[PDB]
RNA sequence: GGUGGUGCAUGGUUGUCGUCAGCUCGUGUCGUGAGAUGUUGGGUUAAGUCCCGCAACGAGCGCAACCCUUGAUCUUAGUUG
RNA sequence: UUGGGCGUAAAGGGCUCGCAGGCGGUUUCUUAAGUCUGAUGUGAAAGCCCCCGGCUCAACCGGGGAGGGUCAUUGGAAACUGGGGAACUUGAGUGCAGAAGAGGAGAGUGGAAUUCCACGUGUAGCGGUGAAAUGCGUAGAGAUGUGGAGGAACACCAGUGGCGAAGGCGACUCUCUGGUCUGUAACUGACGCUGAGGAGCGAAAGCGUGGGGAGCGAACAGGAUUAGAUACCCUGGUAGUCCACGCCGUAAACGAUGAGUGCUAAGUGUUAGGGGGUUUCCGCCCCUUAGUGCUGCAGCUAACGCAUUAAGCACUCCGCCUG
C-alpha cells in the first residue's frame, strides 16, 4: 500500500542476487521494490521497535550521505536519539572506552568555556580548545550522552557503510535499516528495501521509526 | 549465540612464543601467548596473547577468551559421536569411547579436553604440530558437533528412534 | 695493599650516527600466524610542524616552547658608576 | 586400501590416433558368476583370547569354550554388478540448412625496403660511439636520379582478435584437403569416455646429399674498453637461417593446471550464431549455444591467489613424486 511513497528507487546491474526475492524488471535498468512487501516487512519492524524501547536500548542513527546528514539528525533530535552525520569512528561499540574517554574530555570543558578558568591566554583557546570545540561538536556529534551500550541500530547505506556494521554484527546486536538492492540480507536482521536516496522517503521512513518509539513512551 | 562471562573460567596457559621483529637498530624480542580458557561443563575458548612481557600476555589472553567461547555436547562424559576437523593443514580428529578410557590426546589438545569436562576422548594429531592451529583444529570440529534431541527436532523424529 | 690482569663480567661516565624527525604503548579490529593498521593518503613546515582524509580513536618519549644571553623601553635604585 | 599428493613446496607424459586392460545412459524380462544367507563337512593339539581350577601367589600348568577359511558341497534371496532377450532417446554419431576462419599441402603472382652493380649529377669526407678508432674515400665514396640482377622478410589491417590437439600458421589468388560451431529431428538406438606398450606429429639448434645465399650472423679477425676482455660496444665476417628430400625427437614443448561427464551466486566485455520484441531498417532490449578476457559469493587454499574456462563438491580411467 502507497502510504506516502513515491519511489521504486535505485541500482542497476550492480546488484546483490542474495536479494533476488526483492525486486520487479523495468526496460530501463533501474529496478522496481515490491511495494507490499515494503509495508509488511517495514511494520513488523514498526511492531518490534516498540517493545525495544520499552527495554532500553535507547535508539542509534548513523548516516553519512548528503542526503542522510539532515533528514536522520532532525528526525533523531525530535526523537531525542542519537544521530551521525559525519564519519563513523572505528570501533565506536567494541572500543567504548577510549570512546568514554573522549567524550569525557568534551563533557568538562564546555565548563571551562563559560563557568570554569576562560582567562588563561587570547589564543590558548583559539588554537587548542576551541578547535577542540569545533572537532568533538561534528565528529562525536549529538550521540553524547550515551553512557551505554546500545542494542539497536539504524543505518542508511551498509553497502556504503559495511565498517559500521561489523563490529554491531561481532557483538550480537539486532540492528535495523534502510537498505540497497546490493546490500547484504545475510548481516541485517531486519531489512527494509527503498529508494536510499529519496530526501522525502529517507524522512518518511525515519519518520515511522521514531513515531514508534514515541509512542511506545507510555 | 554468544557464551556469557557468568561463569567459573579456569584459564591455564599452553606455551610462550618469544617472537621477534627486525628494525634498524636490530632485533625486537616480545612475547607471544594463548591460553586455552573454559569451565569443567562444556564451555571452551581461547584468545591471542600478545605484549611486550610475560604476564601481560596472560592477561590479553583472557580478553579474547572471554570475547570467543563455544558450547560442546557432553553426552555420557564423550563426544556424541565421531567427528574429524579439517582447519587449516592440521587435521585432528575426535573419536568417542567408553567411560573408562581416559583423555588420551596431544600435548596443547589435553590442555583443551580438560578444560571442556569431557574426560572420553580418543584422539590423533594428523596434521601438523603447531599449538595455535592445533587448538583450531579441535574447536572448529567441536563446533560442528550435534546432539541426540536436537536433530530428532531437526528431522521432526523421535529421539528414541535414533537409536532404535 | 696493589696505576696486577680482563670495559667480551660491570655500575657510573661521556662520544657517535644527529639536535637528525623519529621509537613505541593502551583499546579496537585486520591476518590461521609472523605482523599490519594508529605513524600511511592530501596540503604544508625547521620538524611524527599541523590541518584534512582515513578502521582507527587515544596517550607516552621526542620537536618546539617555558631557561639563559644579546637586541628596545619603563618602574625602582644612583656609588667605587 | 582403511590412511596422502600434483599452480608455485618432490610430481602432469610436448601433444595426439588408438590394440589390449579399465570403467557404463534409460526401461523391462531372465539368469545367478559376483553378492547376500542358512544347513552340513572341515581349518588337529599346544599358543593368542572367554571363564574356571591347580600348584605358598605369580610366572607356569590344567579344564571348558570361542575365534581363525577370498573353504567345499547343498538349499535359499533377486535390488544393485556381471550374462542373455526386448524397448526408449537425452550421451555420442549421421542427414539436411547455414555461418566463421593467418588450419594444412601444392604450382604461380606481386608491392615497398635492404644491399649489389651500370650510369648521370655532384665534392670531402661520410661511417660509427660513453668517447674514439679500425674499416670506406680524389681510383670519386656518402647523399641524390633512372635502370638491372637477386634473395629473404611479408607494414598498414593487428585486437587478453581468428583457428589447430600441441609445436605452430599473418602479402595475394587458384587447385586439393582436415576439423570446428549453430539450426532442428529426418535417422541410428549407448554405437561412448579414457587408454600401458605400439603408431604418427612435434619451434629453434644440429646432421647427410645437392640447390640458393640480399640483409642478418655463432666461430674467428680487427679497433677500442679495461689491471685482464678469450665479453657487453664497434666495422667486417664462415656455418647457418632459405628450398626440396631424409634423420635427430629435445625446450620455461607453460595455463609451470593430464583427458572426459555433470553440478555449483553474479556482473562484465568481446568473436561466431540463433530466437523474440515495436521496427524494411539502423538500432536498442531480452532470451539463448560456443570459445574468448577481466572484477567478484559460497566453498577450496599454508599464504599469494583460484573462482561456470576451478585450484569448489563428486566419479570413471593414464602418467608422475616420496629429503
Amino acid at each position: 500500500l502507497l502510504e506516502a511513497g513515491v519511489h521504486f528507487g535505485h541500482q542497476t546491474r550492480r546488484w546483490n542476487p542474495k536479494m533476488k526475492r526483492y525486486i520487479f524488471t523495468e526496460r530501463n535498468g533501474i529496478y522496481i521494490i515490491d511495494l507490499q512487501k515494503t509495508v509488511k516487512k517495514v511494520e513488523e519492524a514498526y511492531n518490534f521497535t516498540k517493545n525495544l524501547a520499552a527495554e532500553g536500548g535507547k535508539i542509534l542513527f548513523v548516516g553519512t550521505k548528503k542526503q542522510a546528514q539532515d533528514s536522520v539528525k532532525e528526525e533523531a533530535q525530535r526523537s531525542g536519539m542519537y544521530y551521525v552525520n559525519q564519519r563513523w569512528l572505528g570501533g565506536t561499540l567494541t572500543n567504548f572506552e577510549t570512546i568514554q574517554k573522549r567524550i569525557k574530555r568534551l563533557k568538562d570543558i564546555e565548563k571551562m568555556q563559560e563557568n570554569g578558568t576562560f582567562d588563561v591566554l587570547p589564543k590558548k583557546e583559539v588554537v587548542q580548545l576551541k578547535k577542540e570545540l569545533e572537532r568533538l561538536e561534528k565528529f562525536l556529534g549529538g550521540i553524547k550522552d550515551m553512557k551505554d551500550l546500545p542494542d539497536a541500530l539504524f543505518i542508511i547505506d551498509p553497502r556504503k557503510e559495511r565498517i559500521a556494521v561489523a563490529e554491531a554484527r561481532k557483538l550480537n546486536i539486532p540492528i535495523i535499516g534502510i537498505v540497497d538492492t546490493n546490500c547484504d540480507p545475510d548481516e541485517i536482521d531486519v531489512v527494509i528495501p527503498a529508494n536510499d536516496d529519496a530526501i522525502r522517503a529517507v524522512k518518511l521512513l525515519t519518520s515511522k521509526m521514531a513515531d514508534a518509539i514515541l509512542e511506545a513512551k507510555q | 549465540r554468544i557464551d556469557p562471562s557468568k561463569l567459573e573460567l579456569e584459564e591455564r596457559l599452553v606455551t610462550v612464543n618469544r617472537v621477534a621483529k627486525v628494525v634498524k637498530g636490530g632485533r625486537r624480542f616480545r612475547f607471544a601467548a594463548l591460553v586455552v580458557v573454559g569451565d569443567k561443563n562444556g564451555h571452551v575458548g581461547f584468545g591471542t596473547g600478545k605484549a611486550q612481557e610475560v604476564p601481560e600476555a596472560i592477561r590479553k589472553a583472557v580478553e579474547d577468551a572471554k570475547k570467543n567461547l563455544i558450547e560442546v555436547p557432553m553426552v555420557g562424559t564423550t563426544i556424541p559421536h565421531e567427528i574429524i576437523g579439517r582447519f587449516g593443514a592440521g587435521n585432528i580428529l575426535l573419536k568417542p569411547a567408553s567411560e573408562g578410557t581416559g583423555v588420551i590426546a596431544g600435548g596443547p589438545v589435553r590442555a583443551v579436553l580438560e578444560l571442556a569436562g569431557v574426560a572420553d576422548i580418543l584422539s590423533k594429531s594428523l596434521g601438523s604440530n603447531t599449538p595455535i592451529n592445533m587448538i583450531r583444529a579441535t574447536l572448529q570440529g567441536l563446533s560442528e558437533l550435534k546432539r541426540a534431541e536436537d536433530v530428532a527436532k531437526l528431522r521432526g523424529k523421535s529421539v528414541e528412534e535414533l537409536l532404535g
